[PDB]
């Protein structure tokens, strides 16, 4: 269930890809995240990725959306 | 910080 404490716990992991505080999520932020998690994907795979979630096509990632894919998968407990 | 880990393994 999506609780009042849960929202502020995504905005928490929000936060953490959005450095200067815009509310959207570009693939500089993405890179930079990416590249401190270990990995280094490609612009044309953070653009990929962005698309996943992105589903305006906008080439943005902002809270709203990004609560849709978080709760897509929390929803599922199996 | 857990928890921001499992969060973030949920964003890829």
């Amino acid at each position: 269930q999506l609780t009042e404490e849960q929202i502020a716990e995504f905005k928490e992991a929000f936060s953490l890809f959005d450095k200067d505080g815009d509310g959207t999520i570009t693939t500089k932020e993405l890179g930079t995240v990416m590249r401190s998690l270990g990995q280094n994907p490609t612009e044309a795979e953070l653009q990929d990725m962005i698309n996943e979630v992105d589903a305006d096509g906008n080439g943005t990632i902002d809270f709203p959306e990004f609560l849709t894919m978080m709760a897509r998968k929390m929803k599922d407990t199996d | 910080n857990d928890r921001l880990q499992e969060l973030v393994k949920l964003f890829k």
